[PDB]
RNA sequence: ACGGCUUUUCCGGAGUGUAAAAAGCUCCGGGAAUAAGGGCUGGGCAAGGCCGGUGGCAGCCGCCGCGGUAAUACCGGCGGCCCGAGUGGUGGCCACUAUUAUUGGGCCUAAAGCGGCCGUAGCCGGGCCCGUAAGUCCCUGGCGAAAUCCCACGGCUCAACCGUGGG
């Protein structure tokens, strides 16, 4: 098989190779992965979780 | 890949890693190159990739792409200094290009050598010409371009077999990528090689950054990273 | 306006001396006992046009194109070139050893009728091998797949003789 | 400056106007179509003349090069008009002599002109009463009648 | 002054997408944007889109969804026959099936993919690829 | 030598037989026109007085020839058809 | 250096060929015999850090640059490289050149925005409904000689060349 490449969650495009990105655990409930791209941590785009609905930085 | 190996073993047990990713390498957490990428990590400790790549320290797989002596004036004379150019690949999916300065040439060739590993990039590839479409990963997918100084490249699919149709800074910076055939056009003054070989090396990261659909892996025959047969 | 004139059948390269090309020609030209870099020069020619045609062919369609497609497929057949199942994507893959391996020169040498690629051209300059009956005197002729089973020595030549002195060190290789 | 113009549909006539008028900005274009060089060639668009040594010469080399290059003049037949031509060669100045006819040619510097330390000569010895120049300084032939 | 509302259209979506909004507002709405719009809806290169009626000619809301890498008007708008597709393809386009051209014929606006499977020529007005 | 009658063709308009014909000959010589029309009036049964041979013609690097003939039923019909130079050639003829 | 072989080509003959001749082609006798040059050798750019002369003189040099008594760059010897019955010199057109730019260039500081503005022709022009069918797209009749170009098959030993069909 193959890999997966990982999606930002605001936008939902691919993380690039060397971009300075970041992920971590859901804040409010720990269930699901969030990931930031690079572009959206720049503009402070907010992000909801898919599990519990929390949103934002 | 008797030889690599075991040079792998070699040097994953005799080094005390100092950084936190060399640890999760050293500890058999991490057993993958692919594993090192977009997640925003670190990467300052050459072992990593001699660990995980360890094909990149082959004779074939190294370039020198140039060497320069640079001059400071001072009241006592003319001080001298040396900068290289260099590059390295596995010669499927990686590549790393690196600059390097000494007082003496082999000093400059060592940290060039050093550099290129620590900005080591995978790209992706495939088959996209009007005139070839044969789903095997041998030139770039699709069109695209890069840019460094005066210096702007455009890199286009070709059909297989038809050789690597560009200025030879940019032939060593795709043969070490994995890549056979490609058609280009450029502007700007490529006399200058670092930024010639930076704008080329920017054009083959940037294949990352176009959007793609599910149909389009299968129609071009995409391939990130290794081929893996 | 200007009448016709006839043109080279070969192409010459873009820079003289370039190493790396120079080093693969003159391995080409020691393997094959080739007599100049022109000679080579027009098989490479002939891969190239054979390409370029099945460039062109992939980006075609309508009724001609077809019967063009499975001209040039039939063709290279014909030649020994591809086996009798190919598709046109496997064009793109023939190299120049490819060609170089159906010279008379070749053939005569890889069938066991010389014991050097020298000799073999001198025993085709010389009148020495007959093709399908025939005595042809080139050693570039590239040779169909459906004769070249009846090649032999001529008839008339001191070589067919199983007794000629030369011959038998022939033999002994 | 705005967007390049004009880009409509229908203005074909103006924009093969303004590329017809920008191009006699283009010394090379505006040259060939005047036939500024015919008019001023003393060859009169020749590969190669004919003329008659007057005198022998010799003229400095240019700066910071040190030494002398021999030179002929020669009237040409064609036209009568007299131009200064080089005797390539170690020793080639011993084998001319005044009105000895001459065969010369192009120098071959840049733009069809003159090169490197002596600017001001055009043009270079081929032959010398009918006999190759370079084989009578290497050797291998002799100069006839004396 | 305005010259071309569809021009207009496409910058700014193709402006929008590159700073990663999510929605915008097409001032100036017209038929022939509508259509353009259903389009590009069709091959999944937007979201929904609505039209808002003022007393002016409308507004167009349309949701984006970070799918598109390109998008832009031809001026002029060139005739095309319907055999002739390729080399504005590779005049437009990244690669051999990579991307639309937006062409009005007769028989309506449609991909070139569309209007060369039915045979047919018109006049190019846009590429989204 | 071997000879093999290709074709024998009728022209009643000029009142001959028309023959093509090959012969076969390895490590020999190019025949000669008298043996040819020998064996070819021997293997049809002509009167050699009214055969005119057209020619015979070798080629590079074969073993066999061939050849073209004609036969007329009549020896004036053939001095008025046939040109001077080929019934010279031919030894039917004396050049004056 | 020994031992053996061959005869494309070469010398002398017979036949065929030709309007007649000559070439060409098939056979027979002799014999490795009868057959290599031009340019280059510091970088661009493949190839010498060897020897002997000359000493800012003579000379070389498309361009950059060599030569001022210890010249890898001039002249010559010995070596080496490229192409080869050819290989160098001079002049012209295209490419190189996105240094003419529709595709596809520039104009703050490098060549280049009229000192400023009003307006004629031209070019470019806001949304909806109905009609027309000039532009535009599709189908089909009559045309755009042959030679020249591309492909397959066939005839000259193959080819160049020539024929039959498709474009
Ligand atoms: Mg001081
Ligand atoms: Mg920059
Ligand atoms: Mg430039
Ligand atoms: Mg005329
Ligand atoms: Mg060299
Ligand atoms: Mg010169
Ligand atoms: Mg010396
Ligand atoms: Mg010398
Ligand atoms: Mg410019
Ligand atoms: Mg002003
Ligand atoms: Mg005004
Ligand atoms: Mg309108
Ligand atoms: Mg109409
Ligand atoms: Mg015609
Ligand atoms: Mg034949
Ligand atoms: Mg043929
Ligand atoms: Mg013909
Ligand atoms: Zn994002
Ligand atoms: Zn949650
Ligand atoms: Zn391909």
């Amino acid at each position: 098989l193959k890999f997966e490449i990982p999606v930002c969650t605001s936008c939902g495009r691919e993380i690039t190779p060397r971009e300075h990105a970041t992920h971590f655990v859901c804040p409010n409930c720990g269930e699901a992965i969030i990931w930031r791209c690079e572009t959206c941590r720049l503009l402070a785009k907010p992000y909801k979780c898919p599990k519990c609905g929390w949103e934002g930085p | 890949s008797q030889e690599w190996k075991e040079y792998a073993k070699r040097v994953l047990d005799e080094w005390q890693p100092k950084t936190k990713l060399g640890m999760l390498v050293k500890e058999g957490q991490i057993t993958d190159i692919h594993e090192i990428f977009r997640k925003g990590y670190q990467i300052k400790e050459p072992e990593i990739i001699d660990v995980l790549l360890p094909e990149v320290n082959a004779r074939e797989n190294q370039e020198i792409l140039d060497i320069a002596l640079t001059v400071r004036m001072t009241d006592s004379g003319r001080r001298v200094r040396f900068r290289v150019l260099a590059a390295v690949g596995n010669r499927d999916g990686y590549v790393g290009l690196g600059i390097g300065h000494g007082r003496e040439v082999g000093i400059a060739i060592r940290k060039a050598i050093n550099y290129a590993k620590l900005n080591i990039i995978e790209i992706k590839r495939g088959c996209g010409s009007w005139e070839c479409r044969c789903r095997r990963p041998h030139s770039v997918p699709f069109t695209v371009e890069g840019k460094e100084g005066s210096v702007r490249v455009k890199l286009i699919p070709g059909p297989r077999g038809l050789g690597l149709v560009i200025g030879d800074v940019g032939k060593k910076i795709l043969r070490l990528a994995g890549i056979q055939d490609v058609w280009s056009q450029t502007l700007g003054e490529t006399r200058t090689t670092v930024n010639f070989a930076k704008a080329v090396f920017n054009a083959l990261y940037n294949t990352n950054k176009v959007v793609v659909t599910p149909e389009m892996i299968e129609r071009y025959g995409i391939v990130v990273g290794r081929a893996m047969p | 306006g200007d009448p016709k004139r006839q043109r080279k059948k070969y192409e010459t390269p873009p820079h003289p001396w370039i190493k790396e090309r120079l080093d693969r020609e003159r391995v080409l030209m020691d393997k094959y006992e080739l007599k100049n870099k022109k000679e080579l020069w027009k098989h490479e020619t002939q891969l190239k046009n054979f390409r370029r045609r099945a460039r062109r062919l992939l980006a075609a369609r309508g009724k001609q194109a077809e019967i063009e497609r499975e001209q040039l497929l039939a063709r290279l057949k014909r030649l020994g070139l591809l086996p009798e199942d190919a598709v046109l994507d496997d064009v793109l893959s023939l190299t120049i050893e490819d060609i170089l391996e159906r010279r008379l020169q070749t053939i005569v040498y890889k069938k066991g009728l010389a014991r050097t690629m020298r000799q073999a051209r001198q025993l085709i300059v010389h009148g020495h091998i007959e093709v399908n009956g025939q005595i042809i005197r080139s050693p570039s002729y590239l040779v169909l797949k459906e004769e070249e089973d009846t090649i032999t020595y001529a008839r008339t030549s001191p070589f067919a003789n199983p007794q000629h002195p030369e011959r038998m060190m022939i033999e002994k290789a | 400056p705005g967007k390049k113009a004009p880009n409509g549909e229908f203005a074909g006539r103006k924009l093969k106007l303004k590329r017809k008028k920008f191009r006699w900005s283009d010394i090379r274009y505006k040259r060939r179509v005047l036939r500024l060089k015919e008019k001023s060639d003393p060859l009169e668009g020749a590969p190669q003349a004919r003329g008659i040594v007057l005198e022998k010469i010799a003229v400095e080399a240019k700066q910071p090069n040190s030494g002398m290059r021999k030179a002929v003049r020669v009237q040409l037949i064609k036209n009568g008009k007299v131009v200064t031509a080089f005797c390539p060669g170690d020793g080639a100045i011993k084998f001319i002599d005044e009105h000895d006819e001459v065969i010369i040619e192009g120098i071959g510097g840049p733009k069809g002109g003159s090169m490197g330390d002596i600017p001001g000569i055009r043009y270079k010895v081929v032959k010398v009463n009918r006999v190759s120049l370079k084989e009578l300084v290497k050797g291998r032939k002799e100069k006839p009648r004396r | 002054t305005l010259l071309d509302p569809l021009a207009n259209a496409l910058s700014h979506i193709t402006n929008s997408e590159r700073v990663g909004k999510r929605e915008v507002y097409i001032k100036p709405a017209s038929k022939l944007i509508g259509e353009v719009l259903r389009v590009m809806q069709k091959y999944g290169y937007i979201g929904e889109f609505e039209f808002i009626d003022d007393g002016r000619a409308g507004v167009y809301r349309v949701q984006l969804l970070g799918k598109i890498n390109k998008a832009g008007a031809i001026k002029p708008r060139f005739p095309v026959k319907a055999r002739d597709y390729e080399r504005w393809e590779k005049r437009f386009l990244p690669a051999f099936e990579f991307g639309i051209l937006i062409v009005s014929t007769s028989q309506g606006v449609m991909s070139h993919k569309e209007a060369r499977e039915k045979g047919i020529g018109g006049r190019l007005i846009a590429y989204v690829y | 030598m071997e000879i093999k009658i290709t074709e024998v063709k009728e022209n009643k308009l000029i009142g001959r037989k028309e023959i093509y014909f090959e012969i076969y000959h390895p490590g020999e010589p190019t025949p000669s026109r008298k043996d040819v029309k020998g064996k070819l009036v021997a293997m049809l049964d002509l009167n050699p007085e009214t055969t005119v041979i057209q020619y015979i013609r070798s080629y590079f690097g074969s073993y066999k020839s061939k050849g073209y003939a004609k036969y007329y039923y009549d020896k004036d019909r053939m001095l008025y058809i046939e040109p001077e130079y080929i019934l010279i050639r031919d030894g039917i003829i004396e050049k004056k």
